[PDB]
């Protein structure tokens, strides 16, 4: 997701707003890493009690 | 010929062994990498057009097929914890439709695009 962005990104100029496919590759991005997140806390929680 | 190569790539992961868990799994990512880095720097040749080309079906097919192993490991992984005897023979079947369906596709592809 960072190399995809980042050739969008290095292609178009020096705006300050945020644009719409910015907001989508921040969502997706932001999906992308609750998931390494999620997978964080499952580790953490996983030694305690694996039913939850 | 680098496309088809990581397509090949992708298709070795079916002989490695099914308990090698992040070896699979590494490998399967890795090589969706490097369809994504070899499929942008390969756009920037032709303009901004909107239509699809017979070079983006190709790629987008490439993609596709990395995709469908990778996913197709993820079913592999989960079946043999869910039921072993689905599991089994799932991934040999895989180690021929895999070259088969490609092979189709190129042989489809390439005639379909050199008689127009
Ligand atoms: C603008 N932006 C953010 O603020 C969230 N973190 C970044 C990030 C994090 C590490 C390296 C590069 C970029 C990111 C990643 C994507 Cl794929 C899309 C939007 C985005
Ligand atoms: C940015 N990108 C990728 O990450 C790899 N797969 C995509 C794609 C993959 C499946 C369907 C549609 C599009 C693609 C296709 C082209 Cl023609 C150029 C760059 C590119």
């Amino acid at each position: 997701m960072t190399t995809i962005n980042t050739h969008l990104r290095e292609t178009l100029p020096k705006i300050p707003y945020v644009k719409a496919i910015d907001m989508y590759l921040m969502g997706c991005f932001v999906f992308v890493f609750m998931a390494l997140l999620e997978y964080a806390l499952v580790n953490y929680i996983f030694f305690s009690q694996p039913a939850r | 010929i680098p496309c088809t190569l990581i397509v090949v790539l992708s298709w070795v992961s079916f002989w490695i062994n099914k308990d090698a868990v992040p070896a699979r799994t590494s490998l399967g990512i890795t090589t969706v990498l490097t369809m994504t880095t070899l499929s942008t720097i390969a756009r920037k040749s032709l303009p901004k057009v909107s239509y699809v080309t017979a070079m983006d079906l190709f790629v987008s097919v490439c993609f596709i097929f990395v995709f469908s192993a990778l996913v197709e490991y993820g079913t592999l992984h989960y079946f043999v914890s869910s039921q072993p005897a689905r599991a089994a023979k799932m991934d040999s079947y895989a180690r021929i439709f895999f070259p088969t369906a490609f092979c189709l596709f190129n042989l489809v592809y390439w005639v379909s695009y050199l008689y127009l």
